Parts: structure tokens; sequence; C-alpha cells
RNA sequence: UUAAGUGAAUAAGGGCGCACGGUGGAUGCCUUGGCACUAGGAGCCGAUGAAGGACGGGACUAACACCGAUAUGCUUUGGGG
RNA sequence: UAGUGAACCAGUACCGUGAGGGAAAGGUGAAAAGCACCCCGGAAGGGGAGUGAAAUAGAUCCUGAAACCGUGUGCCUACAA
RNA sequence: GUAUGAGUAGCGAAAGACAGGUGAGAAUCCUGUCCACCGUAUGACUAAGGUUUCCUGGGGAAGGCUCGUCCGCCCAGGGU
């Protein structure tokens, strides 16, 4: 159909509060101690359960 | 199963990632194509442990004709043509291997499509 | 004696509600934490964040702070920049526009 | 589905050139009102 | 300790007030252009080729202006430093 | 947004095969003195240091309202038509 | 000039996958391999019509319904 009335600034934002971005789990690793995820090859490090892994 | 795309498509796409490891040992793809690509590679690992005809002649499916991998001359230009390599070397590695043939490690998602990505490997 | 540097960003060529997403995310932290917390947001708006936070730490550096662990991001924007306007041809004969929209970005990084 | 304004070089010019609006007593109309307002291409 | 009764505090978000920013160019001031007239001049150009134009000319040259193979100009008479 | 349609390279761009129809667009500072040099970044863009009486006068450049979009906070808000 | 609808509808018929390049950055650019589609045509030559889009070397603010180191786009030479 058609909108009936313009919705106002309020329920704007009652619509939004379930548009989040939100960032879930992050170790810290074991050969640096840098921010990473969980059950992921830590990138920097290079390492996976202390292994030169993406190496080659 | 995992419909990815229409019915013969899938063939096609598993001949195509299946007979790349056979060459390479190292991939990188997305999730859900590594889990197919384990399970039909160790499915056409067992056939090189046999080494009948049998082992050959059901080979035909999963392994693209013409394609080669070479590491080899004693003095001439002699070529392993990828099938050869399952029935000389993957065979006798994995000899006294039982199943689980493989690795499958989670390294980020691509940066075109937020697609997480996967290397696969062997031992 | 000042802390506090600044750093901006002007007229980036990303959608400005979309670029408030991320800084829900950001507002309030130590700044050595939240630098790993956007390498890891797959956005646009990722990969422009840190560059305006690394371009705060180094002016904070160069020119006036010390004390690179004990920085606290304290404030943070998003503002509409200009907006370009162009059409496109829609069925039956007529056409509706389309708006192209960017954004100014600011971070302000306190000490404590 | 053919439409209209398919062109040519000879057509655009032996209608709407300068010799047949130099032929009449109107086409004269044509040019000495076109070069009232001053117009770049007088005709075609 | 039991039992009956009374009940504050926090906010996923939102409203009002204040304070600071961003888009956007109203308004204040201004004039390089117009409008309406006054007094005077002048009221035609053209086969000796008109009005209006096309193409070319500069050290570099896309455009405007000026000029015309003697082409960003030539001769002479007066002004001026 | 007035005044010619046109203060700006206008009967131009644009539209119709054609006769024809026809827009929008003025303002840094007294002087360009229009930010040497350093710093992050591929750049764009910013932060110092300078020019300037003034840079929140930095070339979209005098003053810069309203709708609209944000940040922070004094008070209220989850038995309510 | 700016909102609401709303980060919704849509992204204009098709088969791709891996390795190695270059690069600040890569599904989208280059190279290789195999696979796939048309084949009285999605192949070759020409008439109009368009009017420099053609070739060589550089560039990424805008155009490309995403991305883009690429282009029928931009800069500079040059070919009929
Ligand atoms: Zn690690």
């Amino acid at each position: 159909a058609v909108p009936a009335r313009r919705t106002s600034k309020a329920k704007k934002a009652k619509r939004r509060t379930h548009y989040k971005l939100t960032i879930k789990g992050l170790n810290a690793c074991s050969n640096c101690g840098e921010m990473k995820k969980s059950h992921h090859v830590c990138p920097a490090c290079g390492h996976y359960d202390g292994k030169d892994v993406m190496s080659k | 199963r995992k419909l990815g795309r229409t019915s013969s498509q899938r063939k096609a796409m598993l001949r195509d990632i299946t007979t790349d490891l056979i060459i390479n040992e190292r991939i990188v793809t997305t999730e859900a194509r590594a889990k197919e690509v384990r399970s039909t590679v160790e499915k056409m690992i067992t056939l090189g442990k046999r080494g009948d005809l049998h082992a050959r002649r059901q080979a035909a499916t999963f392994v693209r004709n013409e394609v080669a991998s070479v590491r080899e001359e004693d003095e001439s230009i002699v070529v392993e043509s990828a099938l050869q390599k399952l029935f000389n070397d993957l065979g006798p590695r994995f000899a006294e291997r039982q199943g689980g043939y493989t690795r499958i490690l989670k390294t980020e998602p691509r940066r075109g499509d937020a697609a997480p990505m996967v290397v696969i490997e062997f031992v | 004696q000042i802390t506090s540097a600044k750093a901006t960003a002007k007229t980036v060529r990303t959608s400005p509600r979309k670029a408030r997403l991320v800084i829900d995310l950001i507002r309030g932290k130590s700044v050595a934490d939240a630098i790993s917390i956007l390498k890891f947001t797959p956005n646009k708006s990722a990969g422009i964040i840190e560059k305006v936070l690394m371009s705060a730490v180094a002016n904070a550096e160069n020119n006036f702070d010390l004390d690179v662990e004990s920085l606290v991001v304290s404030e943070a924007f998003v503002n509409e920049g200009p907006t370009m306007k162009r059409f496109r041809p829609r069925a039956k004969g007529s056409a509706s526009p389309i708006n192209k929209r960017t954004s100014h970005i600011t971070v302000v990084v306190t000490e404590k | 589905m053919k439409r209209t304004y398919q062109p040519n070089k000879r057509k655009r010019q032996k209608v709407h050139g300068f010799r047949k609006r130099m032929s009449t007593k109107n086409g004269r109309r044509v040019l000495a009102s076109r070069r009232r307002k001053g117009r770049k291409v007088i005709s075609a």
C-alpha cells in the first residue's frame, strides 16, 4: 500500500535499538599476547597451537 | 549433503577442487567447499591404498585427465599426470594411516564478500 | 599544558548512518584495545577509523604527549558532508533521483 | 519497433538545409527571424 | 527465628531544558549591469560586391577580443614623454 | 528569486527532424603576503610551526537564520489508552 | 534546500575453480591449467549511421547499477 503518515523522530529511534554491530570472542595469544579471534589462525603471529602453520 | 549450485555443477566444482590438493596440497577456499572436499578427497585416497584395476577404473570419475605435475627427470622430460601421483606417492604416504587425512584451518573473512576463508592441508 | 590531540578526515565517501555503527564500539575505551577491536569488523567503515586513530596517536606523540599506553578514546563524532546528486532511468519514461552521501569523522584521544 | 529519428546526411540538407531556405520568400522569413535573436546555427 | 503489612534504587531505549558542532545559503552591507527619460548629433548600406558569417594569424594557443596571405598588423599628419 | 532572458565567454549549455522553446551561475584580504619546514597516510585530509589586526577570513574562501543530522549532560520514564 | 517510507525494493536472462604474478590494498587486473556456451551464428567481410571511441605510455576525484591497480573514462603524444 502507501504509508499513511510521517513517522516521528521517536519511532525512528525506537526501531533501531536492534540495529547494532557487536563483536564476538577475542582471546589473547600465547606467542604475542595480542587480541585475536578464538579458534582462528593468529595472522600477525602466524601461529596456532604454537606451530608455524602459515609458513613453508 | 550441502546444495551449492545446480546438480551437475557440483560435480564440476568438486572435480575441480579435488583434482587440486593432489597437485599442491594447500588450497585456500571458503568454509563449506572445504567440507565437501574433505569427504570426497578422503574417499579418493582409499582407492590409492588398493592399487587394483578397480582402483584405476574407479578413479576415472574424480580425476581430470590431462593434468600434469612434474618434479622429475633422469635424462628426459617425464611427467606425472596427477593420478599416477595417487597410485605412486599418496598411497604409500598414508599406507599406515587410518581415516582422517586432512586439516581445515580458519583464517579470515574475504575482503570482497565477507566470506570466511579456509586452508586445507594433509598431514 | 594540554592533552587530547585531535584528528579528522573530511568528506569521506561513506554513508553517515553506517559509520555510526562502528563508533558505537569505540567510545570510552583504551586506545591500545580499540585498534584490535577495529581490525576484525568486516566493513568499509572499519578501514578508515583505523587511519584516524593512528594519525591521532602520531599527533599526540610528535606534538604534545607521552605515554601511548595511557590514552583513552574520549570523543568521536559522525557528521554529514555534502551530498552528490544523480539520476537513474526508471521504467515508463520517467526518472527518480539517487543521493550519494559523504561524512566527516573526528576522534579525540585524551590521556586519562 | 522502428522509431523515428533515423538519420541521413542527404535528407537533413535537402529538407532543412540552406538552399531550401533561400529558394522561397518564407525561408527568408525563417532566416531573418533567426538572425534577430542572432543564434549561431542559422540552419542545419 | 516465625508471621502479617509497607515498600526505595538502577534504563535495552526514549522525552524535556541547556551547551557545542555539521549540512544549507535566508538576511545585513556592496556594485562591475540594467530600467525610464532629457539636451545635442545622425537617420541609410549596397555590382567599385552589402548586412551576417566560415576559415586562418601569435614562441607556446583550447576559448574571447583584434585582424586578414602586407593577418595580434603596414604609411603619413598632429598629440604625449 | 529584484533589474534585460543574460552583471559571470547567453540566445550559450539543454530539449524537438523542424519552425521553435530556454535555464542555473556575483562577494577571501588593505596587499597573495595563497601556509617554507616537520609529523600520520597511497593519496585525499588533518596536527604543529609560520603569514596576517583577525585563519571558526584557507581558495565551495564576508556575515551565516530555519527545516534536517549528531555529541555531552540537570530532571522524568517499563500496570499504561 | 531537507526529511518519512528505509538501510526496504532493486543490482537489467548465462558456469566457473585453483596456482603464480603486480600492488598500500584483490573473487572482480595480468599469466598458466582444466572445465563450460554458440557455431545459418555470440564466426568473416561490408552499406548507412556514429565522428577519434583506434595505437603507445601514464592516472584513479567523478562515470562503471558492488569492487577495481582496469576501461569505449581522465592526461600526454601519434596514426587515416
Ligand atoms: Zn599469537
